[PDB]
């Protein structure tokens, strides 16, 4: 099922809740075209062949993405995805692309208004995460670059305003098994742009791996160092680590391990500190397994094994 | 309710809500006559709208909020215009206006009176014997707005020139929610969490009636001249009293209820309706936001009504391009069979040591393995003797069957070959005397017309095959 | 766009007696299980209200068999001699056994250890005992003393009442359904007569001949009764007091018949008749008895019975035959922790808004032939056609296919003698049907026109053409005497 | 190949050729995607959308040698599937009409040519048609009254059409053919599909008879037999895809056609019954079984002529007592209760065997009083209470040597209302007959009293029929459909 | 009693006498992709492209000036060769349609509504030799027009401008060739490409390809098809 709530403080009521028949939904994200700004369109994916674009008022406009132009041999499933921009950089045109995992390093790329495959970046070793990186060029203009992360630790950076290539390499600092990387600080999934003019290069990198480690990074340094050193090595969790999000300003990192139930920890930035009053032992999270935070009004939604959504606010935003 | 405050204009065109939208309160104005994308956000998220007053000379709305100031929002030009800012750091608790004369009661029990035209605050003021105050009116008393109504809990008629309390209605236990003036000298007061709307009168400073609703009263509309009151119930209905100011005679029911439910069975609250004169207005909430309206005749309308409206609730999703099962719109349907029936147009229909006692008896009894038991042979002189010393009528079923038993298995054909031979030439004249040839051969003359159709193209065959058989004996 | 459409079967013109589904049903009557008895056993019946099982008279024995199972369940051995009727009540308790000493013994099911009542008729040996159908509570017997006896539950010592008016051997009496009250006999000299139970009795009401000796008399519908006796059987109505239809198209004595009606079938009424030789066979009134269906065992049956209509499972036949066989003919009918981490799938979506899928069912697998001849390979499809495991008129429909499709020397371009030889193998089996001749001659044809030489310089594909003119010449002769058969029947004609 | 046309990246090719595949190739590891069924192939290929949203492509649908008919079509790049399908009638006309051009291939076959071939099949069709007299393109067209649905019989498949709001609502195969289960490539185009010729219903609307032809390959043994097939379908109003019912293989035996056609009315089983009729004079009655689903051979009159000539016909009486059979140069009338010869005993010669000039094309009553027959060579409008001729005009200075036999029948109906209902046309020609023609409709009644109206058209009209809205139809050579009425 | 009248047409008005072009689908999607403008035979259709159906008709016969000029009962030489979605006369107005023809008319009209019974009617200059192609880049229009004198067809490349007067319709005159074989244009409307027989006479090879840019003159380039082909071929 796909629902979409109208949310607030006192009433956070449904405006729309589709049923999709025989197709789980792993994870399912909103995505609006920079150029437009009106085409509102809701991919989601789980472990089948198809991947769901909703667009967006009685009937639903569902298509499906199902065929790889090149290749259906480099993916089981669509279960891991994420959308990003993109500039053309010979024609100043922005779309959005679509980014998927593969069976061993095959990171494939479909844009995203029509299905097509665009390019594809192969890191060695298996692939366990990847984000997406902005750089601002000049008044109008950008470049989209892949973090791609492997299971042993090391980090390929590609850019993807020309075609994949491999702009540099380093390893994380110790980081055995990676489970999940996020940058953070300026634009990016969780905290979006409304134009060009307002993407902001991102900050900080978070690297969480399952012996319940984080490893946070500066990219102001690490971009130069070339093999860097974490600032810091948060250690708060004792199983492994499935979400790391940043606030939508560069402030707070949320981690959330899925194993234990009351697995959340909150880190003040740049101090690397972890908040002490929240959460309590008596605060309700279950089994914590989805994060985010809102754009704008430091709103923090929180779902759990039990299917029930929470949501806390942030007095200081 | 998601829906925190709203209020129409005169005449019922538009009606202007306040909502909150992730902390941050937004306005937005819908016309209901038969969307509006436009808005207007808060800038920060802790000030509130508090009081909200349509003013028709473009038309605008008013918006006392927790500022402590009026902010004057011109709904065409989508801008805040102006704010008239109070000297105090408190909440605006009750609005009112009457052409350009406006007053507003502020919680620390402080009167104000401002000038629209002039843009300034004409007089700050205070009065004792008034501990807490929410609920403001002034009187229809033509140009001079003297003699103006306060209320919490406790109705005070107050005046202004003489600026000092005068009459007191005893008001509620709760706090008053609603405070409107229908008539000259006769007005309702509506508590908070309460049923009765006491339609007090002024000048003998009495209760003229009260009015009871099922449920407690959320909101209140009245037409020109007090022949409707209609008045919104928080569980979500309409119950509107329908001359309400005329003679067990103390307290009046609601004269009609009007409630919203859909199609599948689910109900939908109501709020903020709005009557006038043969015609009502009521609204609810489409989807978590949306606002939507319908008009309807509340005399030709009986005292009980449910208004249904189709939600979609559990449907599916027909789309254009796909038809109702697998293919597409522009798919050519293609051609299957399925078990449908192949019939060629010769298959007619609606149209000694003999074995003699034996075929006899088979065909008395169609037993299938006696008859292939009594098939097996092949002598022609017992062939002959049999179909010499058999049945007419016997014979032609043993033809049908031969017939049959050929058609099932043309390689059993061989040896039974003959036998028809000798049936037709030992029982032609009986085959001369019956009516229905065809009717009773059909099978027969149907393989044997096969047989011959298969012929031609096998000597033509036959020919090709001794040419080049020849052809590479001789190389 | 739109999708590949599945491969068209060809469909032959219909052969005479065409597959109804009537015989589809009786087809699938299958799994005939044979049980020896010792002696001839002499009457089968199953349990109404439960229909899982039934009940077989033989030597000195009573058996009630299962349906599930079809095993011996009861055993009745209570007697001293053989016995002659078994027969249930309506309630499925209670079976009465009429033996050869002249009293019934009439107890209940599943208590094979107590007599529950011991009535006494005539002494001469009693031979059929049934109960009431539309009654619970009275019985009524025959015997050879040529009476027949309605029998009370309350008065076992006495007969309640005591029906005569017969002359020889009553053997069959029988009620009908819709009068409670009205009573058919058959007696050894044809001529059933119709009593009433309410009225005085000993006179019939009326009676209508059988001149062959009648041994069972069956009220098939409300108004229809049949007489299923000597070697034909004549089915009457008792309003119009007349035989509606009558057939004779059965061998020997007809020995035994039975009804079922508002079953599970393409065919709605059933009247099944055994006849001494093995030989049931099945009409339908509504056909006006027409013969539908027959088997045939060797041994000459004695009686045979089916499963009523509320089986609820597997339906029955059974066939006893005089040397004590019965046939059954039955037409059959990852934790705790995995669970919540996957347990949301069991949705199936009943309260959402919208609901919508685009999915495709899964389709029937294709064969090697399909799928060659879907992806081209043209000269594949026909080794997949002419391997050795395949149907007769399957190799014609891909035959027919790969002709019309695709041409048959881009079928046969780069052949060999190894791969020509199993086509002709196929042709020396199938060039004597009548219905793929012409396609055969197309392909071999052709064939030879390509391969001319290599015919010559391939030894034993010389051979096969040698037999193949032998057996064409066969067909020759074949069609030649056809044709002659064809003018001598336009000469008949 | 037929089409190219790039993305607006660079890095896509569409590519469209013979077979009806479109082809995306990504250029940079030379990879692609396929379109492998579209029903017909593809002229041209076009990417519409700012960022590459939308697939156009122009269809030519060359299965119709005579008429190319074309479609267009309109695809979402996400799913490739059909977004939007823009097509017109089909019709199926007796030959190429003014330009229609075989597409370029490899070999010159009955559906494409070489080069050469194509300025010499040019100059052929032009010399034709400026030549010959023969111009008849008189195409099948039915008409389902129960929908009032415009049915056209195209080459092996039919279009449902609805003229009401001009749209193309179905399109069906019928035959066992290789039309969408496969391509065709350069010696595939010889090939052709099953013909159906002749489509109708019945009376209740609920029963759709066809009789199609089937073409075995060139250059083998059994390269000479036209195996015809009847089939019988039905479909209901709640659905447009029709199921087939009974198959039928060779009426009357091997290798006579089958092609006269004539439902029955309602009159006499409900209008679930046949007639069919060959060049040998057979007429073979069926009817729909009640017990069985399908129809049975019910009644059959079967002579056997030595002579062939396909110019057959057939009316009926509306009450189903007689039958007009127009034969070459002889109407034949029948008693339906034996199919035997109008016996009357009161011998007042009204008799069965009527002598003609040449070989009938129609004959078609009224009422049970009028009856107007029109031969090769002229019309003759006669009683059947009396056997006396009323009205007789010439054919021959206009029908010369248009026509073959049975176009006439297509051609001319009768509306059971207002009377009959014919056709003539003409060329215009300056100095050669000029390609240009212009056809006039002509309306009588009751047996051509008078003409209710002639009325020019100023092209070519190729079918005529009365919707049962009591108004006629007529064709065009293009795909228009106009109408005369009240 | 009896009146006729034409209910339905087929055909899409496909530009067969082109014949020389590779980008003949003539039917464009307008600047919001919500509506589809086919020229028929007969008439001009716009369907709206979620709900699949006509939405609007505009019927020759039905409109005067499309009766007077397209549905001539003695030539069918005028037929659609484009449509252009913005107005030429008037700077961003929406719902405009101009509608050019085969001999060089230029016919404004609107679809969403009603359709005025008296359309922008204009006609270009030099309409000797026969209209085959237009298009434009912002502001500038370019037209390609067929031009006959070895059965092929020389072509005359135009620059067309406006808003000097109502009539007057500026023809620049940029370009010529002679006898192409096979000419195209790049779906952006800015290079075109074509062949000739010139080098069939000055060579062996009886082709060579001609690439040009319209509104730039960046790509002038000719080459051979001896150079393009193979020795195999």
């Amino acid at each position: 099922t796909l629902r979409i709530y109208h949310i607030d403080g006192k009433t956070n009521h449904l405006v729309t809740s589709l049923h999709l028949v025989g197709s789980p939904i792993q994870t399912c994200t909103f995505y609006t075209s920079l150029s437009n700004q009106n085409q509102q369109n809701i991919f989601t994916a789980g472990r089948r062949r198809y991947m769901h674009s909703w667009d967006l008022s009685q009937t639903a406009k569902i298509e499906k993405f199902s065929r790889l132009y090149g290749h259906e041999s480099t993916q089981r499933s669509f279960e891991n995805f994420k959308v990003a921009h993109l500039q053309n950089s010979q024609t100043n045109s922005v779309h959005g692309i679509v980014l998927l995992q593969g069976n061993n390093g095959w990171i494939n790329i479909l844009h995203s208004t029509s299905g097509l495959w665009l390019m594809g970046c192969k890191i060695e070793g298996v692939i366990t995460d990847f984000c997406i990186d902005y750089q601002p060029i000049s008044r109008g203009k950008f470049r989209t670059i892949l973090i791609a992360v492997n299971a042993y630790g090391e980090v390929w950076e590609f850019d993807l305003n020309k075609n994949g290539h491999v702009i540099r390499r380093w390893k994380d600092q110790g980081g055995v098994g990676i489970t999940k990387i996020q940058v953070g600080g300026g634009t990016t999934t969780t905290c979006p742009a409304l134009q060009i003019s307002k993407i902001k290069q991102n900050r900080w990198l978070a690297v969480g791996s399952e012996s319940g480690f984080v490893n946070l990074y500066d990219r102001n340094n690490a971009m130069t160092s070339s093999t860097p050193t974490p600032v810091a090595a948060l250690d708060q969790l004792t199983t492994t680590i499935s979400n790391l999000q940043f606030s939508p300003d560069g402030q707070i990192l949320c981690m959330a391990s899925r194993a234990v139930k009351d697995a959340l920890r909150l880190v003040h930035l740049p101090s690397c500190s972890v908040f002490s009053n929240w959460p309590t032992s008596g605060t309700p999270l279950g089994k914590v397994t989805s994060v985010a935070f809102s754009p704008s009004g430091g709103l923090l939604a929180v779902g759990n094994e039990q299917g029930k959504v929470r949501l806390w606010k942030l007095n200081h935003y | 309710s998601p829906v925190l405050q709203s209020a129409y204009d005169p005449s019922g065109q538009y009606l202007c809500y306040v909502t909150v939208a992730l902390d941050k309160q937004r306005v937005g104005v819908q016309p209901t006559q038969r969307w509006n994308e436009n808005f207007l956000y808060l800038e920060d998220s802790k000030l509130k709208v508090t009081c909200l007053k349509w003013v028709n000379d473009t038309v605008a709305i008013i918006l006392g909020m927790n500022n402590g100031e009026i902010w004057l929002y011109s709904v065409l030009a989508n801008e805040v215009t102006y704010k008239f800012t109070t000297g105090n750091s408190y909440e605006i608790k009750d609005i009112d206006l009457m052409g350009n004369q406006l007053w507003c009661i502020d919680s620390s029990d402080a009167f104000y009176q401002f000038d629209l035209l002039q843009f300034k605050l004409l007089q700050h003021f205070r009065i004792n014997n008034c501990v807490q105050l929410n609920k403001l009116t002034i009187v229809p008393a033509g140009d001079s707005v003297a003699q103006l109504l306060v209320a919490s809990h406790s109705i005070s008629l107050i005046d202004i020139e003489e600026k000092k309390v005068v009459m007191t209605f005893p008001g509620h236990v709760s706090p008053v929610s609603t405070l409107q003036v229908i008539t000259n000298e006769f007005f309702i007061s509506g508590a908070e969490g309460d049923r009765f709307l006491n339609v007090y009168d002024i000048h003998s400073g009495m209760t003229k009636c009260v009015l009871v609703a099922e449920s407690d009263i959320k909101e209140l509309s009245h037409s020109g001249q007090a022949d409707s009151i209609a008045v919104t119930t928080e569980d979500g209905s309409l119950e509107i009293f329908v001359d309400p100011l005329v003679s067990g005679n103390k307290s009046k029911k609601s004269s009609k209820k009007i409630q919203i439910v859909s199609k599948d069975g689910r109900k939908v609250p109501i709020y903020n309706a709005f009557i006038n004169k043969d015609l009502l207005n009521v609204s609810w909430l489409q989807n978590a936001t949306m606002p939507y309206f319908k008009n309807l005749q509340w005399r030709e309308i009986p005292n009980e009504y449910t208004v249904e409206i189709s939600l979609n609730w559990n449907n599916k999703n027909k789309s254009a391009d796909r038809d109702l099962h697998g293919k597409d719109l522009a798919s050519a349907t293609n051609y299957v069979e399925g078990n449908a029936r192949v019939t060629s147009g010769d298959n007619f229909k609606h149209v000694t040591g003999t074995v003699t006692v034996i075929l006899s008896q088979a065909l008395q009894s169609n037993d299938h393995s006696l008859l292939e038991t009594v098939l097996n042979n092949r002598d022609e002189r017992v062939i002959r003797d049999t179909i010499f010393r058999l049945k007419p009528a016997l014979a032609v079923i043993l033809l049908e069957r031969l017939a049959e038993r050929i058609a099932r298995q043309t390689h059993r054909q061989g040896p039974l070959n003959v036998w028809v031979k000798w049936c037709l030439i030992i029982h032609g004249g009986y085959l001369v005397s019956i009516p229905n040839l065809m009717s009773t051969l059909s099978s027969l003359h149907s393989t044997l017309k096969r047989r011959s159709d298969l012929l031609p193209r096998l000597l033509a065959l036959d020919a090709r095959l001794d040419c080049t058989i020849n052809k590479f004996k001789t190389l | 766009s739109t999708a590949r459409p599945r491969i068209i079967t060809s469909k032959a013109p219909l052969l005479p007696q065409q597959t109804t589904p009537e015989q589809r049903y009786w087809r699938q009557y299958t799994s005939a299980q044979l049980v020896k008895e010792h002696n001839s056993v002499t009457h089968i019946s199953f349990n109404p209200q439960h229909p899982h099982d039934f009940a077989v008279t033989s030597s000195t024995r009573v058996q009630i068999f299962s349906s599930r199972t079809r095993q011996v369940i009861k055993t009745f051995s209570r007697f001293k001699d053989v016995v002659y009727s078994a027969s249930f009540r309506s309630d499925g308790k209670l079976l009465c056994a009429g033996d050869a000493t002249g009293l019934v013994s009439v107890y209940d099911s599943y208590n094979p250890r107590t007599i529950l009542l011991s009535i006494n008729a005539s002494t001469h040996p009693t031979h059929v005992t049934k109960f009431h159908t539309q009654d619970n509570k009275i019985l009524a017997t025959a015997s050879d003393d040529r009476v027949t006896r309605l029998w009370d539950i309350s008065n076992a010592y006495e007969p309640q009442l005591e029906l005569t008016g017969a002359t020889d051997y009553v053997r069959t009496l029988s009620f009908i359904p819709a009068a409670p009250h009205l009573v058919a006999t058959g007696s050894y000299d044809g001529l059933i007569r119709l009593y009433d139970t309410r009225s005085s009795g000993s006179t019939p009401i009326y009676s209508l001949n059988h001149d062959q000796p009648v041994e069972n008399v069956i009220a098939v519908s409300p108004t229809q009764i049949v007489s299923c006796g000597g070697n034909n059987f004549k089915v009457w109505d008792l309003t119009s007091n007349k035989k509606l239809y009558e057939r004779g198209n059965f061998n020997k004595a007809v020995t035994c018949l039975d009804y079922v009606e508002n079953f599970d079938s393409p065919m709605q009424s059933a009247l099944i008749a055994s006849s001494l030789d093995g030989h049931v066979k099945v009409f339908d009134p509504l056909d006006n008895f027409q013969v539908k269906f027959g088997w045939k065992f060797s041994g000459p049956v004695l009686s045979c019975a089916v499963s009523p209509s509320t089986a609820q499972g597997n339906r029955h036949l059974v066939a006893g035959l005089s040397s004590g066989l019965l046939a059954i003919r039955t037409k059959k009918k990852k934790s705790n922790n995995f669970q919540r981490m996957m347990r949301g799938s069991e949705y199936q979506g009943d309260q959402e808004h919208i609901i919508h899928n685009d999915k495709v069912r899964s389709q029937r697998r294709m064969r090697a032939f399909e799928r060659n001849i879907n992806q081209f390979k043209w000269s594949e499809a026909l080794d997949n056609a002419f391997v050795p495991g395949m149907a007769k008129e399957l190799t014609l429909t891909v035959l027919q296919e790969l002709r019309k499709r695709g041409k048959v020397r881009v079928a046969l371009y780069g052949r060999d003698e190894s791969t020509l030889e199993p086509l002709l193998n196929w042709c020396l089996k199938g060039i004597e049907d009548v219905r793929s001749a012409s396609i055969v001659a197309d392909w071999v044809a052709v064939v030879l026109e390509l391969y001319g030489n290599t015919l010559e310089s391939s030894p034993v594909l010389q051979e096969l053409m040698i037999d193949l003119k032998t057996k064409v010449r066969h067909e020759i002769h074949k069609s030649k005497e056809a044709q002659r058969i064809e003018g001598m029947l336009q000469l008949l004609t | 190949v037929l089409s190219l046309s790039f993305s607006h990246d660079g890095s896509y090719l569409l590519s469209g050729g013979w077979e009806k595949v479109m082809s995306l190739w990504q250029l940079e590891t030379n990879s692609q995607q396929f379109l492998p069924r579209l029903n017909g192939i593809i002229i041209d290929c076009q990417v519409l959308g700012p960022q590459g949203n939308y697939y156009s492509l122009i269809l030519q649908m060359t299965e119709n040698n005579s008429n190319s008919d074309y479609q267009f079509l309109l695809l979402n790049a996400s799913d490739l599937t059909s977004k939007l399908s823009i097509n017109g009638p089909l019709p199926v006309f007796n030959s190429t009409i003014k330009h229609i051009q075989q597409p370029i291939s490899a070999m010159n076959t009955k559906n494409s040519n070489s080069i050469t071939s194509l300025n010499h099949s040019k100059k052929k069709q032009s010399r034709k048609l400026i030549k010959s007299r023969r111009q008849d393109f008189t195409t099948n067209v039915e008409i389902n009254p129960i929908n009032k649905n415009l049915y056209f019989p195209h080459i092996s498949a039919v279009q449902i059409f609805d003229f009401y709001k001009n749209e193309q609502v179905n399109y069906q195969y019928l035959t066992s053919g290789v039309n969408n289960s496969m391509g065709k490539v350069r010696f595939e185009l010889n090939l052709q599909d099953p013909i159906i010729t002749d489509l109708k219903f019945t009376k209740d609307g609920q029963w759709m008879i066809t009789y199609e032809i089937e073409y075995p390959p060139n250059d083998l043994l059994s390269s000479k037999d036209l195996t015809h097939i009847l089939k019988f379908w039905t479909k209901n109003d709640n659905e447009t895809n029709w199921n087939l019912k009974t198959k039928v293989i060779n009426p009357h035996g091997i290798s006579v056609p089958i092609t006269k056609i004539l439902p029955s009315p309602r009159s006499v089983n409900n209008s679930q019954g046949c007639l069919t009729a060959d060049n040998n004079g057979g007429l073979k009655f069926w009817s729909f079984d009640s017990h069985e689903s399908n129809w049975c051979l019910k009644k059959i009159s079967l002579p056997n002529f030595n002579h062939f000539s396909n110019s057959v016909s057939l009316a009926w009486s509306q009450d189903g007592s007689l039958i007009f059979h127009g034969f070459d140069d002889k109407l034949q009338i029948l008693d339906f209760d034996t199919f035997k010869k109008f016996e009357s005993l009161e011998n007042t010669k009204t008799v069965s065997e009527f002598t003609l000039d040449s070989e009938i094309q129609t004959v078609k009553l009224i009422n049970d009083t009028n009856l107007i027959v029109a031969t090769r060579t002229t019309l003759n409008a006669i009683n059947l209470l009396r056997g006396q001729v009323i009205n007789s005009f010439d054919l021959y200075p206009f029908v010369n040597g248009v026509y073959k036999n049975g176009h006439m029948d297509r051609l001319i109906t009768c509306d059971e209302r207002t009377g009959n209902i014919a056709l003539v046309i003409n060329q215009q020609l300056t100095d050669v007959p000029t390609i240009n023609y212009k056809s006039r409709i002509i309306i009588f009644d009751s047996d051509l009293s008078t003409k209710l109206g002639n009325f020019t058209h100023h092209e070519y009209i190729s079918w005529i029929g009365w919707n049962y809205d009591t108004d006629f139809i007529f064709l065009d050579i293009e795909s228009t459909l106009g109408v005369v009425g009240t | 009693q009896y009146k006729l009248s034409v209910v339905s047409g087929g055909k899409p008005a496909l530009n067969n006498l082109s014949s020389v072009t590779g980008n003949k689908n003539i039917a464009r999607l307008s600047q919001d992709q919500r509506n589809y403008i086919i020229p028929f035979n007969n008439q001009i259709k716009v369907y709206s492209v979620e709900t699949r159906q006509c939405v609007k008709t505009l019927k020759f016969a039905n409109n005067s000036l499309l009766s007077g000029i397209f549905l001539q009962e003695e030539e069918n030489n005028e037929s659609i060769v484009k449509i252009l979605l913005g107005d030429i006369t008037v700077p961003q107005q929406a719902h405009l349609i101009t509608v050019f023809t085969n001999n060089g008319h230029v016919i404004v009209l609107n679809y969403k509504g009603k359709l005025v019974e008296s359309p922008k009617h204009f006609k270009i200059s030099l309409a000797d030799e026969k209209l085959a192609n237009v298009f434009h880049s912002e502001g500038n229009y370019r037209i390609l027009t067929t031009f006959k004198d070895n059965s092929l067809q020389s072509y005359r490349l135009y620059a067309l401008t406006f808003d000097d007067a109502k009539k007057q319709f500026e023809v620049a005159h940029q370009a010529e060739w002679h006898n192409v074989i096979l000419s195209n244009i790049s779906s952006n409307g800015k290079l075109l490409a074509h062949m000739c027989k010139d080098v069939s006479t000055k060579d062996h090879e009886h082709k060579s390809i001609s690439v040009v840019s319209l509104f730039d003159d960046s790509v002038n380039l000719s080459f051979p098809l001896g150079s393009i082909l193979s020795s195999q071929t």
